[PDB]
RNA sequence: CUCUCU
RNA sequence: UCUCUCU
RNA sequence: CUCUCU
RNA sequence: UCUCUCU
RNA sequence: CUCUCU
RNA sequence: UCUCUCU
RNA sequence: CUCUCU
RNA sequence: UCUCUCU
RNA sequence: CUCUCU
RNA sequence: UCUCUCU
RNA sequence: UCUCUCU
RNA sequence: CUCUCU
């Protein structure tokens, strides 16, 4: 056990990332003049964040210069804000200086670009998507069937994300792009050819060897393999893809699951004096779950609308629990979880068409009884194509992952004693 | 359809379910 | 024969560096205040030894030095320590200055750093921790099939370890550290080149070096040179390291195997009068085998845990027989070995998140009925690829290696007569 | 999977085992 | 232009290799004690030529010698030798040491190998049988259908051949190969992997790589490279070969096409006198045909058979114009050529279980009327499988090829005047 | 069946015949 | 600007070279006995051109020494002689000793061996032989596809050429000599080994920095560099080089133009009285263009052959614009150039297998309207692989290279006023 | 096939062609 | 490409440039 | 592998060996 | 498809 | 040291 | 791809 | 001392 | 890279 | 006694 | 599949 | 001053 | 490569 | 004051 | 500076 | 693969 010191300079790492992002936040509030209500809002903090996203988005902004917008300029960025005075809220657009914010940024970070950071919030946002909308018409649009949707953790974090964003997405996500590689492919000849044959060639290298590391069993690792080492991959390794994918949901692979809070919890809790750089910090740990537990957030609620079921759905997005059984995400919260299909709300962000005169704001109870440590792992698993195929024939709906591995109270904080869960619906977008 | 298997994110003990009647069919 | 003055010199400087880990460890438990019981405690063994690799660290210390941790500070060391008053064994954590740490290490040692002292205790450490946990995560993340561990034998030791730790790690922590040069050199272009280009590329060739002294048959060694001699190494030379790995459980290179017994026995061995400076010392001969013929070491014992189990991964981690048939351990211990899958034991640390309340001491029962020395070979072999394949086309379950090398009696301490085995499970990690 | 040939330790005569079904076809 | 020194060097090689051969041969009759007609036999000739390439096959040597045969030394060969006294035919079996035929072989060249002379005398068999005999069998077992023949040129030729047997051989024989090897593939999975698999990898390398060098049209180009890029290649690329192979009836690539003579006419031009290494040779120019011209062979008749057809078969298979035109064959020769179908002979070779009462000898007629200069293209043609299929489409039956390009009269040793043919059965295998 | 096309030996001007009712069909 | 004491010595060396080239002919020319006329034929000054180029092959002088040919004494030349009376021409073969023509080429100049002189000869007779005939044959052999020729200047320059002639040619004969290099590293495994090792290892070093010296832009030059860093090369960088080669039809590298007149127009301007000497020569200036201008050259013509075609082949020829624009060297020339196409005429040397009874002599219309000074550059271009590809996509059929150089008439002997010119087929080998 | 783009030899402007339908697509 | 650093002649305090997404690559 | 070639130790006439199917390659 | 398991 | 035109 | 094995 | 535009 | 072989 | 910003 | 050609 | 047999 | 850390 | 043919 | 649970 | 972003 030598990593001690290596997770020690992680913790340190991560907590630096989390106090640069919080005051990052303090700052952006400070400046934007919003009263302490105001700047708990959660959908001031997604503006802020999609600020910065938008921001620093290097190949957008190339995008925005050299082909300009229609009455919008490629210089600045806005966002939806919301104010209250006399106790209503209104909402309107304001117009910042996308050098400015990268200024703010770099200048809340000590003069360093702490990329870890927009990846992080990248990250947010994706699984919040993930946990609001399903995306069946992009998965039948490229011909795998929406039967599946497990898979599609992380599909709409952009190419940008580093290599976290690349491990959190799911195997779905993968076998996404591989099947809009191929479709691209099928459409032009002079593809896999020239100047950006090398180019597209190499992104299929690295992206297949991302999608090689995330699984798990020899046999589908084979598979994977093979579909690699087609020079010019077409409509029968399409069909391998498809299979593949599809395997995915009986032996699935190794797909990360980390608590990316939203910058108003980082926030206000460096407003509060917390300092991460000492105390540290672990996306997999207790201490975004002791984060949320002392932390006040703030929503707009849509007319005729279940607070409950927002601040549930606001949960899962904030500890990536959208594809997590129903039963344990229940038992972990305390509360019985509310599965997407009689989730009375609508998405978390407020469209610009909408009536600033019938919305109220509510608090969101992102209070859970139990707390557990994320899993990157599986599950257990113990021609090829036939070999993966008897795989999924042994299954049986009683084998038990995680053996001994239980949750454990707020107040174990290292984990001494798990606790063994005993068990109606199990399926979020069932 | 729908939603159909897991996606184990926390680390507890479990019973991963799948619907045989039309995953193990195709 | 002109090698006895040689070997004789060999003999008093591996005896002088046992001495001066002795010594240095009974000045720990005179200057720490611990009983003979405690003081033959491993787990407080273990300790100290991560005391002293802890204080000597450099590259860690300046980490630390100029990067401060959260609330630890980089000037002090810490460590469990486990104390019996009434009976009852628990444990508190004591704070000890690395000056001090350092000071004491070479008072032992007559004032000299003694660096070899310091790569024997990180080569124990080393031989635990395989003989103890199994790495396939970090095979699997790198690329490696999981199917192969013997080669992993020595792959949890750090960089500092000087030619000795080289020598002792297999082929596959190698393949492991090339393999993590190849991910790191197509993460980026600017690679290879540049000040810290010349620096990476000269790490490079000094470990395809010693990979390249490792290996037995002339094929396999000139691939090796082969994937040395590219310039900007990538993806078909990463497979053919991968392969060069792979033929090394056919064919296998010469990896040095040494009894690297913990302090705890030396210390005890020089608090009896013991002189091993005079009297030489052989991590490979009868030596380390007699100083544990006549030893005692006691170790806590977790509840429904069997301490015949815990000795024998004790016993196993001190000779290095990790990855030795299992027939020939029993044979020489004496006793049926048992394999990993069925050892009802956990690792031979208590974590900090236990309770101590229901934990019990045994005596380690680290007596084995034979000794037999070490070899470093790899056993009997006798395009190139093709070449390396069809090499292991020849190899049939019957080929005796070290024909005429026997195991022999305790009494026989110059091996005058070899003792013939005749021959079940045969892997540790099956 | 597991451990599969072996890791020569002591001088002692013997016969390596190793599992061809699995290593020998790659 | 400048080949010419080229050009005199190749002539000087090959006609030192004619002349070694020719003087092997003198040699080899001079010691087996056969008269002058009993010397220019075109069996005997062949026996010897058979002696030859059993004495140098150095794998088949090989086998015999560690697995023995039945009955059968692997020390020494045999071969039909026919002699005649009292004006009578009998065949009686020999036996020479294959130490002996090797040193004769070196010592008539001067104490060199010349493996360009083996090769040859390859060659001219593969031709004779082509010529004689028709492999559908082994086009049928292998997936191919029987339709196609004219691919199957050079099918004979062991793979001991250098690289003027991969060049003289036809595009289905190499087809046949990849065929063979796919089938292999197919049987079992620990193919492509091993030390074996490095080795039949670079042999599919190098016969894909000198099928690639075959063929002549960019398109079917590209097919055979992209079927080569297959790692693992299987049952649809199985189909490619087979259609690429089918593609060669319509668009041909390009098979060399060379005058091997029979060691009896070599021989008896190095008994006249004849000294090819200042005269010089050409396997495509006019060379052979004069010394054809001016040479004389005896064959041996079998009952109730046409020497005339024997004659025109042997003349076939020495200018290897068993799949060429049968107008322009005939034009060539002076005389109507009979196709196989009508051809009343058995092959020239005289089976084990036969009469040596009923058998006469006859003088072949291997006399032309005018000479041609052999051609290595395949003739003028100015997805991929569309448009490969496309191309088919255009060719009409009226393409004229190697325009301007005519015969030559004996008298015309250097082509000054071509002379065009004015234009029945057309196909010999019909 | 039988031989169909032609296998150019002899560099002759020449109509290289084909049997299209059976080879352009498949 | 220093260069102009340079710039004179070159002009004066080359200057000197010219002279004694031209009194070179002159004395060959008055010791065969041929007039005026005779003296002023083209094939003649290339039997001539040969007859020195053949005496000082060292090499191949030494291999016909050892290897004596056939017939043919390894001591004298030979080289058709065309000779008239009574008007009709004849050709009569004349045998002169190797050691004679090299005292008169010592001797002629001033007793110093002048290898510029042969290098110019090997010039002139390469572009002669890249104007008149196509080598796609070898092309094809090689692997390379037939597609590019363009890059194919000075292939059929040995490899006894200076400096001058690796700078001359095309980027596509040195990826020629790579490939043959390759293939014959595959041939077999005791290359890059031995004796001989070191040599064509140094031979490989050599000429891959030259094509490092021939490219333009800095990712090509990274990728044959990186291609160089390979010890033992093969398939993988076999197709880099097919790669490299190929982006060089977009992305050009720096290829040397000449201007090797025949040895005819320097004994014609030597006879005249013209000393180049004190006047200075340039092969990218106006003087050949001049020299041309005022000089007069016969030729033979083949029945029903354009005499105004074969001028424009000897006039391309020698100004090495074979793959130059089609219009812009027609409005050099001043009249329209026909692509090698429509060409109504063979090559320039006359077979041995001809008539002499059917051959006209035609003078050569070698006069241009306009002249130019040629460019040894490649035009304006402004992983590596995609990078590369990336570069050949911005190039657009309007980039204007050489911007404000035009050509200049031949009055204007300085170049004060460049004419630009104002822009049908383009290609000579379409 | 036949030749593709050009090899300036003389120092004129001008506009060297290529031929994209078969180059940009290998 | 072009010039990338700089070349001090005068004696004047300055922050002296230099390009990193190509030199410090290579 | 093994001894190759010769260490002339005594002033015979001979004929030194050596094995070129492996030292010649390399 | 007469002489050869696959 | 065997042989057979054409499943 | 008519005259040069590879 | 040979030769050929364009598999 | 228009005027200088290398 | 020559000359050219930028393969 | 309400707001986005493909 | 951290830890874990077995994606 | 049985007895010698490197 | 030791020893071992052949990773 | 756009948005949508579920073809 | 429970506790360490990548």
């Amino acid at each position: 056990d030598g990593e001690r010191q290596n997770a020690t300079e992680i913790r340190a790492s991560v907590g630096k990332m989390i106090d640069g992002i919080g005051r990052f936040y303090i700052q952006m509030c400070t400046e934007l003049k919003l009263s302490d209500y105001e700047g708990r809002l959660i959908q001031n903090s997604l503006t802020i964040e999609r600020m910065v996203l938008s921001a620093f988005d290097e190949r957008r902004n190339k995008y925005l210069e050299e082909h300009p917008s229609a009455g919008k300029d490629p210089k600045k960025t806005g966002g939806p804000i919301y104010r209250r005075v006399d106790g209503k809220w209104r909402r309107e657009l304001i117009l910042y200086d996308k050098e400015e914010i990268r200024r703010i940024w770099r200048q809340a970070n000590n003069g360093d670009d702490a990329t870890a950071g927009l990846t992080h919030m990248m990250i947010w946002h994706s699984n919040l998507n993930d946990a609001t909308y399903q995306r069946t018409r992009a998965l039948v649009r490229t011909g795998m069937d929406p039967r599946m949707c497990s898979l599609m953790q992380g599909s709409t974090l952009p190419r940008r994300s580093g290599a976290a964003g690349a491990a959190v997405k799911g195997v779905g996500t993968m076998v996404m792009e591989l099947i809009r590689m191929i479709k691209r492919g099928i459409n032009d000849r002079n593809f896999w050819r020239g100047e950006n044959g090398r180019r597209t060639r190499i992104a299929y290298e690295r992206m297949c060897n991302i999608l090689k590391g995330k699984f798990q069993t020899a046999a589908q690792r084979t598979m994977v393999d093979q579909v690699r080492e087609s020079r010019n991959p077409g409509n029968a390794e399409f069909e391998d893809l498809i299979f593949l994918a599809r395997s995915a949901l009986i032996l699935r692979g190794s797909v990360a699951h980390k608590s990316c809070l939203p910058a108003c919890v980082y926030g206000s809790a460096v407003a509060s004096g917390y300092d991460f750089e000492r105390e540290g910090y672990s996306l997999v740990g207790i201490d975004p779950f002791r984060l949320l537990q002392n932390s006040q957030v703030y929503s707009l609620i849509r007319p005729n609308e279940n607070p409950a079921h927002k601040s549930q759905l606001v949960w899962m997005a904030c500890h990536s629990a959208a594809f997590e059984d129903l039963r344990v995400s229940s038992f972990i919260r305390g509360t019985k979880v509310v599965p997407r299909g009689k989730l009375s709300t609508r998405g978390v962000q407020i469209a610009s068409n909408e009536n600033m005169e019938t919305m109220e704001s509510s608090t969101l109870e992102l209070r859970s009884r139990y707390w557990a440590i994320r899993t990157r792992s599986g599950g257990n698993t113990n021609d090829m194509r036939t070999e993966i195929i008897r795989l999924m024939e042994s299954a049986r709906p009683e084998d038990v992952s995680f053996q001994g591995r239980g949750v454990f109270e707020l107040s174990d904080e290292k984990a001494t004693s798990p606790i063994v869960p005993s068990f109606e619906g199990s399926y979020f977008f069932g | 359809s729908g939603q159909i298997s897991i996606q184990p994110t926390f680390s507890v003990q479990r019973n991963l379910p799948f619907d045989r009647p039309t995953i193990m069919a195709a």
